[PDB]
């Protein structure tokens, strides 16, 4: 009955395949993703879990809002059955906008708000510079959580490297590749500012 | 890749038709969320003085609070050749925006096709390009209708479905005329004038720094200059 | 719901400042439910209790449990479940649950078979609950009746991942040697035996074949033999049981192979584990090495095999009056005569020709008998070979035999004496390899523990042909061919079904016919032509035990120490592991009597940690939970005794097709059915196809045999409930806030004012104040509010007021007017005369609004006697 | 540019032979399947073979 954050995290792209190969472009899977919250903000009543699933390249995708869950749990396994199927363009609008307005009436229980500003909160040029001076960047060579996949040994004629089964971290960069990188900053709301 | 002939010792039969079938939809990259650059130098704007915002109709069940969510996607922009929009207020379940050189009424949630003998917000009608409240705080809402005073037509009126000049009626237009000021209102230095209303008596006072004018409902006449200046709010 | 005001319009009512009555019980009371319940597992059954339809005076009786409740179900033994409970008040409304454990089973399923009928004992789970007390709250909030309530458990959070018969493998010995095949799976079902009287049996005319044969089950014994006394047994015709075991001092492992390179070895060291959620379940046909251990909790009761032949030739047969393919009697008997269980049709004398002299006499009208093994020569069924003159005489053409054992009951071991794999400090007990699930392919079983051996390789579809290879190396007379058995002497009189029966004494080869030692050319005494192996399998799993930490095999046990291991000789190797300790076999025994027939190990792979199994134990998991019914509802007395009836699994007859045809032209097919009593969470009797518990069972395959309809899997899902927190604040107030019910139908049904379903709702305005009162004048319905006065659109004709029953929005008369006190409402012709506190006046409204105080002059009567207080009388 | 090599350890091997015709000796063999190459990872030695 009360205030939305916005998207304050989004997990990494997650792959809905077999623990052994791809799936066709026609097949359906029986795979569960497990969430494991971790140190949430009890003050809240809920806290809400969306899914964007994606069934081709930069095609329109399928959010699910799956489920309304307690902010006090601490493990939820997402199973493909529940879940109520929303527009994909109202991840935009989750929290909203911030205005300063003027006045206000109220009419059939809608409110609304006149002669307003926009509150955008932008970065100096000048801190832009300064950010982009004090950045010590290196390269380093990490890995996942794991760190050791047991799955794979030398007693095989042949053992498939199968990097579905985790995140979308396992992508890396190529050595003799430019880059151009950047930098963002978070709100207390969760909205991420521009880049740097 | 989805199919199965791999790792096997046998590939006798394999064929790009079999062994190397592809589903491109895994190297998907986190395209959804995604952001760019902003000059601070640029000028791009963000305010709009003639500009109304409209939220969904409260559902009053376990969600948010469709108030506090608003999206900018019901906007509605009045006339800019008459002025900001000073006051928006509602009398007898239809809302009127008062403008500094306006006065108009927002159709919203107004039945389809006859007024009298579908929630769509859809456009102003003008009750007069010329006529518009420049002070907020000089309105007052009562059951006979709106009074505001405007400052540019040197008047006090009230908006009852027709708008009625009570300074002219009743013969207040050089009080008016003679204690107008440009500087809006503000609680430090009353400046402009600030309407109240007495729901109790049906008295209104329209206050100022120095005097207290009083208009009483119950008779429709101007009652007396009440010592009542200076006080920033009178409420029930 | 609690209104506070009411109208009447259009036969429809409406109902404003609603407060929703939700009982709810308080966690005190909760926490002594849960600790007052005396849970406890009993071994129950249905209303009957007696199934007079299943008798031992059959071939085949279906179990079939489709005729009765949802009631079958029961629990499995070794697996979790979280109960609960509810009440019902005395309207029929089911109250919320109250979490009470997590408990696990106690008592496995029973069905004994007695002679004229069986009984079915289903387990169920019982909550007891004496305390005077406790039950006196619970009737005090109301309640009257009680139902149990479970949330059962999902595929990620089982112990047991499923149960199943565990069946031995073959592996080829040119191919374990080249690990092409390694492992494969068996053409036929090789159960254990369980004494040693059937070796007794294959010497001299003590078998008589109508009985049927016991299969090569012994671990490494070959698959096949030189002993006449057993010729019957004989499942390949190339195979002459050389010993999978050499002196590496004499020979090495590729000399010793190649005297007999088509030559096949048991292996129960790597079994095919065959249970019905495999081929049910599609998600158990995925699994890619998963960690399990393994558990042999029973066996089965075989008791009789439903066989059948069939042979047909391209051409036709050699003697021009001869009598062809005949059909003998191998097993078909019913289930009283249990002593010939686990037996089969494997090898026997089903073809009847003349011989192929050298002066060829096809004009004799005599016959002998010939030898017809599964994997049959890919050429004649009589003494031919390398055709002179054309095309061979009785050429195979096809041939196919069926096999369906019967598993009438089940017997399940005492809990002291199940058998674990993996028992923790035990250096022979090691393990199980992460087991895998074959559907198609091949299937690379991991490396097994213990063992320098690399990661096995598996096939289940064969498409081979196997060669005879001559030598001399296992006898001298191999040097031209494997030989060509037939009946010592002629069909003496016409019996030819006794002369069938005793194919282990009346049976010699064609050269030690001493008659014969010169009247038949060396190619027609001598057989040198391949044998096509063909068969596929249908989905299963397969694992591996671990070697033993001194390098031995782990295998399955023997069953009153009856039945061992092929041990090998002294200083003696296996071909595939040159680098092995003495004896390189480790087989244990479980000390069962109350099984004396032969058997299939029954086993349950579990999963022994599981961690979070419903989402956790803490009372969020619980409140993020989805239940189900279970039980029928009982009133409350002085005790509360609940019976979980209905549960997630079945105990019912499936038949595993494990093998069937690769082509329908092929010449050697098999197919091998094994019909048993399994547990499974799918309904294993919805199977919808009519091939079932016929003996024929020759043209059968998985777009035949094991069709399945899965509706009949279904949950009591329609009705489910949840757990509520007490301490959460979720609102039952809504002042602002009117329902409309249903216009009265004014006939024979119910009144729709009592059947209030807040579907069709409206909500005023809140910043005016509560709905105060809700009246209706000259056709139209009006609200007041504390600061406001509407007019609620209701039935008003669709386009013009005046010169559909839908409840359109609201319309305000006055933001600021509104009555603060009800009872000053009175209805009249000429309108509505309400005082207002607030505004300190006596109005009227008929149409518009008239202040009277005011208009008569009564403002001060008002203004001097107002109070806040509501009335009250 | 060449940036490394790949580390070659074992090859998966077969063969097939269908003739039109029978074997010119009547009790002959024919297509006789030996082993090649068909080894794990671990014997590393006899690569890209
Ligand atoms: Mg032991």
């Amino acid at each position: 009955y009360g205030k939305e954050t916005n998207i304050f995290r989004t997990s990494p792209l997650l792959y809905i395949a077999y623990s052994d190969r791809g799936a066709s472009p026609e097949e359906t899977v029986s795979c569960s993703f497990q969430i494991n919250f971790t140190e949430l903000d009890s003050s809240y009543d809920f806290i809400r879990v969306y899914s964007i699933h994606r069934t081709s390249i930069d095609a329109t995708p399928t959010v699910r809002k799956v489920a309304d869950l307690a902010t006090d749990t601490k493990l939820y396994v997402d199973t493909g059955t529940t879940g109520e199927i929303v527009d994909p363009t109202l991840l935009l609008y989750v929290g909203g906008e911030e205005i300063a307005p003027y006045t206000m009436t109220q009419k059939d229980n809608t409110l609304f708000l006149g002669n307003y500003t926009l509150k955008r909160s932008l970065i100096s040029t000048e801190l832009k510079n300064q950010i982009k001076s004090d950045s010590i960047v290196t390269t380093i060579l990490g890995g996942l959580d794991d760190a050791i996949e047991s799955e794979w040994n030398v007693n095989t004629q042949y053992n498939s490297n199968y990097d579905l089964n985790y995140d979308s971290r396992i992508k890396g960069f190529q050595k003799g590749e430019i880059y151009r990188l950047g930098i963002q900053f978070q709100d207390n709301k969760g909205k991420w500012s521009e880049v740097v | 890749r989805y199919d199965k002939n791999r790792g096997q010792v046998n590939n006798l039969a394999v064929s790009p038709t079999n062994f190397n079938l592809f589903n491109p939809v895994y190297s998907q990259k986190n395209n959804f969320f995604t952001f760019r650059t902003i000059d601070y130098e640029r000028f791009s704007i963000n305010y709009f003085p003639n500009s109304i915002t409209v939220t969904k109709e409260k559902s009053l069940g376990e969600d948010i609070d469709t108030w506090t969510n608003i999206t900018l996607a019901t906007t509605l922009d009045l006339d800019g050749d008459k002025g900001e929009i000073v006051s928006l207020n509602t009398y007898n379940n239809e809302i009127f925006c008062f403008q500094r050189r306006g006065l108009s009424n927002i159709l919203f949630n107004s039945r389809v096709q006859i007024p009298t003998s579908g929630l769509k917000v859809s456009g102003k009608r003008y009750i007069s390009n010329t006529i518009g409240c420049a002070n907020k705080w000089s309105i007052a809402e009562s059951p006979s209708g709106l009074y505001f005073i405007d400052n540019e037509t040197n008047s006090l009126y009230l908006f009852n479905g027709e708008i009625v000049s009570l300074s002219d009626k009743l013969g207040f237009r050089q009080w008016i005329s003679t204690h107008n000021v440009h500087v809006n209102w503000e609680p430090v230095g009353y400046n402009n004038y600030r309407s109240f209303y007495d729901k109790n008596n049906n008295d209104v006072y329209f206050t100022y720094k120095d005097h207290c004018l009083c208009y009483s409902e119950l008779i429709n006449q101007f009652t007396s200059f009440m010592s009542y200046e200076g006080v920033p709010a009178m409420f029930n | 719901i609690a209104p506070y005001t009411m109208t009447q319009k259009d036969n429809t009512l409406f109902l404003g400042n609603y407060t929703l009555k939700r009982s709810l019980i308080s966690t005190e009371l909760k926490n002594q439910i849960k600790s007052d319940s005396i849970v406890t597992t009993i071994l129950g059954g249905l209303d009957d209790a007696i199934e007079s339809e299943w008798n031992v005076n059959t071939q085949y009786n279906s179990n079939y449990d489709l005729n009765y409740d949802s009631r079958i179900k029961g629990f499995q033994k070794g697996e979790i479940y979280r109960l609960g409970i509810q009440f019902q008040d005395n309207k029929g409304k089911w109250s919320e649950v109250v979490f009470i454990g997590d408990y696990e089973c106690t008592e496995r399923f029973k069905y004994t078979q007695y002679d004229t009928y069986g009984i079915t004992l289903i387990p169920r789970f019982k909550v007891v609950i004496s305390n005077s007390t406790t039950i006196q709250a619970i009737k005090n909030l109301g309640y009257i009746n009680a139902r149990g309530v479970v949330v059962f458990p999902t595929l990620e959070d089982r112990n047991i991942l499923c149960q199943g018969i565990l069946c031995p493998t073959v592996a080829n010995y040119k191919d374990r040697l080249d690990n092409s095949p390694f492992v494969q799976s068996s053409w036929f079902s090789r159960p254990k035996q369980a004494t040693e009287t059937w070796k007794t049996e294959y010497s001299g005319t003590n078998h008589l074949s109508e009985f049927g044969e016991v299969p090569y089950f012994q671990h490494n014994e070959p698959i096949g033999s030189a002993s006449l006394s057993e010729i019957t047994r004989w499942e390949i015709q190339t195979s002459l049981g050389l010993v999978p075991y050499y002196n590496p001092s004499t020979t090495n492992a590729k000399d010793f192979v190649d005297g007999s390179p088509s030559e096949f070895l048991v292996d129960e060291n790597i079994v095919t584990m065959h249970s019905p959620d495999v081929e049910f379940d599609d998600r158990l046909q995925n699994i890619t090495n998963g960690k399990f251990k393994l558990r042999i909790i029973g066996t089965t009761h075989l008791t009789n095999t439903l066989s059948d032949i069939s042979v047909i030739t391209s051409t036709p047969t050699y003697g021009n009056y001869a009598t062809g393919f005949y059909k003998g009697k191998v097993a078909n008997m019913n289930i009283s005569t249990s002593y010939y269980g686990g037996r089969q049709l494997s090898a026997g004398l089903f073809w009847s020709d003349n011989v192929k002299f050298q002066d060829p006499s096809p004009q004799d009208k005599l016959e002998r008998l010939w030898m017809v093994y599964p994997w049959h020569r890919n050429g004649s069924l009589m003494n031919m070979g390398v055709p002179t003159e054309g095309t061979r005489a009785a050429a195979l053409q096809r041939k196919i035999i069926s096999n369906l054992k019967f598993a009438s009951q089940n017997n399940y071991l005492p809990n002291q004496s199940v058998w674990e794999a993996e028992i923790s400090g035990d250096a022979n007990h090691t393990g199980i390899t992460p087991v895998n699930s074959w559907t198609e392919g091949l299937v690379r079983i991991p490396a097994q523990a213990n063992s320098n051996l690399g990661s096995l390789n598996y096939y289940a579809n064969i498409d081979k042909v196997l060669t005879f290879n001559r030598s001399e190396q296992i006898s001298e007379i191999y040097k031209n061919g494997y030989l060509i058995y037939t009946t010592k002497d002629w069909i003496t009189d016409g019996k030819i079904a006794d002369l069938f029966n005793n194919a282990i004494s009346q049976t010699i080869s064609v050269d030690q016919v001493q008659d014969w030692l010169t009247r038949i050319a060396d190619t027609d005494k001598y057989g040198t032509e391949p044998v096509s192996m063909k068969y596929k399998s249908n989905p299963h799993l397969v694992f591996a035990f671990n070697y033993t930490e001194s390098g031995k095999q782990l295998i399955l046990p023997m069953k009153n120490n009856n039945n061992g291991y092929l041990a090998p000789s002294a200083n003696s190797k296996p071909f595939w592991n040159p680098t092995a300790p003495e004896g390189a076999v480790y087989q244990d025994s479980i000390n069962f009597t109350n099984e004396n027939r032969a058997f299939f190990w029954l086993a349950e792979l579990y999963r022994d940690s599981v961690v979070n199994r419903f989402g956790g134990d803490t009372e969020e998991a619980i409140l993020n939970n989805t239940w189900l019914p279970s039980g029928d509802s009982v009133i409350i007395g002085d005790s509360i005794n609940i019976e979980y009836t209905e549960g997630d699994t079945y105990y019912q007859r499936y038949d595993c097709l494990r093998t069937f045809a690769y082509t329908n032209e092929d010449q050697n097919s098999i197919v091998d059915i094994v019909s048993f009593m399994c547990e499974s969470k799918v309904n294993i009797d919805g199977r919808y196809d009519k091939n079932r518990g016929q003996v024929n069972n020759l043209a059968v395959s998985p777009t035949n045999f094991n069709l399945f309809n899965p509706v009949y899997s279904q949950k009591n899902n329609f009705f489910t409930f949840r757990t509520i927190d007490y301490e959460r604040f979720s609102i039952n107030y809504f002042p602002n806030s009117i329902t409309v019910t249903k216009e009265k139908s004014l006939g024979e049904d119910i009144d729709t004012w009592t059947n209030i379903t807040l579907a069709t709702t409206l909500d005023l305005d809140g910043d005016k104040g509560e709905i105060v009162s809700l009246n209706t004048y000259n056709n139209e319905i009006f609200c007041f509010q504390r600061r406001g006065l509407s007019n609620i659109l209701f039935n008003s004709r669709v386009q013009i007021p005046t010169s559909g029953l839908k409840v359109s929005g609201k319309r305000y008369i006055s933001n600021t007017i509104g009555c603060a006190n009800k009872w000053s409402i009175a209805e009249s012709p000429s309108g509505l005369y309400f005082i207002d506190n607030e505004t300190n006046s006596l109005y009227l409204f008929n149409g518009e609004i008239v202040s009277l105080s005011d208009k008569l002059g009564f403002r001060q009567w008002i203004s001097t006697h107002n109070v806040h207080v509501n009335w009250e009388p």
